[PDB]
């Protein structure tokens, strides 16, 4: 019992869906009724790798064996649905919570916050923020981080720096997040003076080491073979709190690097993240489908992934090269057509490879390119500013 | 006379939607 739960929790934290699945089958093969905690662990393990259907199947099987859902199971469900931007599943689970009578803690509120942020619903995000402040409870660092990310995404510099100066007044040792999307938002409007004034304080960082390393390497001082090793050890050290934090860290870093003119550095960061285990759904290569998944990424992370995906396509044939802009219930609707992810990907492909990547006549959240259009096709110039 | 001849799948598995 203890060994099964420990292994399953470790796999879920580390995003090892396959190992958790194998443990589940082995322990079910011995006529052992699974507990709620182990089922929650395997569900959250499946959600790390964006395997929503497997997590939903496990959640459905949870009630079959008599294991009732707990608060941790719901927290994992909201976090997994929020990472992918599936806000419809988010409000469905919220309705399930409201009809189950369980009180909503900060986890539900902030999971909804980033679920609407990744889905592009900025107005609903701020509405849910004001509702969170209306009722009760104190937002943690995660809530203000999510609102800073949503403000940076929706071209709001002024509220961004207001929240920045408000949050740093609490002596909280601001994390990699805040700096990363602050560089991103300042690079949105070519605020080179603000970027430099942030970097001047960022470079020293007498307190922590991670900030110093990343601030040195973003400027290009750590690009050498020996000078990238410090970045590699700091990345390895950071790969211990879990893939849930790793995906956010890589998203923020990629957005900052892409929006600061460091396209080659962003490409190399994405390349080193792929072998780590973060973004396991990023690339699929087979005779049938050559796909890139971006529904869990930010705008900056999408552009870096698309840039390196286009370059690999020109090197080489699959029956179809597709872009998974939106994944979830929104696919069978016109709502995903207007989504910021879909329109951003479409505009990027349109201005880079001309009118070759068309939409899908059956799916509302995919960008399509037949093999015939692949036949007629270094495409994206990756340079450091 | 009358005595002659001795006289659950598909549940908890619906579409999430």
């Amino acid at each position: 019992m203890e060994t099964y739960e420990g292994i399953i929790f470790a796999c879920g934290k580390g995003g090892l869906h396959e190992d958790a699945r194998k443990i589940l089958q082995y322990m079910t093969a011995k006529d052992v009724v699974p507990s709620s905690k182990a089922y929650t662990g395997v569900i959250e393990a499946f959600g790390q790798a964006a395997l929503y259907e497997e997590a939903l199947v496990a959640f459905n099987t949870m009630h079959e064996v008599g294991s009732n859902p707990s608060i941790e199971t719901f927290h994992s469900l909201l976090y997994s649905f929020a990472r992918g931007g599936l806000f419809k599943e988010s409000e469905v689970i919220l309705s399930r919570l409201v009809n189950s009578g369980i009180p909503r803690n900060r986890d539900t509120f902030n999971a909804t916050i980033e679920a609407y942020k990744q889905g592009g619903k900025f107005e609903e995000a701020v509405k849910t923020y004001v509702d969170m402040e209306k009722s009760r409870c104190d937002p943690d660092e995660r809530t203000l981080e999510a609102v800073l990310s949503v403000y940076s995404c929706a071209r709001l510099v002024d509220e961004c720096r207001e929240q920045f100066e408000e949050m740093k007044a609490s002596d909280i040792l601001p994390s990699i997040m805040c700096y990363c999307m602050m560089l991103s938002v300042y690079g949105k409007t070519e605020s080179w003076d603000d970027v430099n004034e942030l970097l001047e304080e960022m470079l020293s960082n007498r307190v922590s080491n991670i900030h110093q390393v990343i601030g040195q390497m973003i400027k290009g001082n750590y690009d050498d073979d020996s000078n990238w090793q410090i970045v590699e050890y700091v990345l390895d050290k950071l790969n211990s709190e879990g893939c849930g934090l790793g995906i956010r860290f890589y998203n923020a870093l990629l957005d900052a690097l892409w929006w600061l003119g460091q396209k080659e550095r962003a490409a190399r960061v994405l390349n080193e993240a792929t072998k780590r285990g973060i973004f396991p759904e990023l690339f699929r290569k087979n005779k049938l489908v050559w796909s890139v998944d971006v529904h869990r990424m930010s705008e900056g992370g999408m552009y870096t992934a698309l840039s390196v995906w286009l370059n690999d396509l020109s090197d080489i044939l699959p029956q179809l090269a597709v872009v998974v802009s939106v994944r979830g219930q929104l696919e069978k609707s016109s709502a995903a057509r207007e989504s910021p992810i879909t329109r951003a990907a479409f505009s990027f492909l349109q201005d880079h490879v001309s009118s070759s990547f068309s939409f899908t006549g059956w799916n509302g959240g995919r960008i399509m390119c037949q093999r015939s259009q692949l036949k007629q096709l270094n495409i994206v110039a990756l340079t450091n500013s | 006379g009358t005595g002659f001849n001795k006289g659950d799948i598909l549940f908890y598995h619906r579409e999430f939607c």
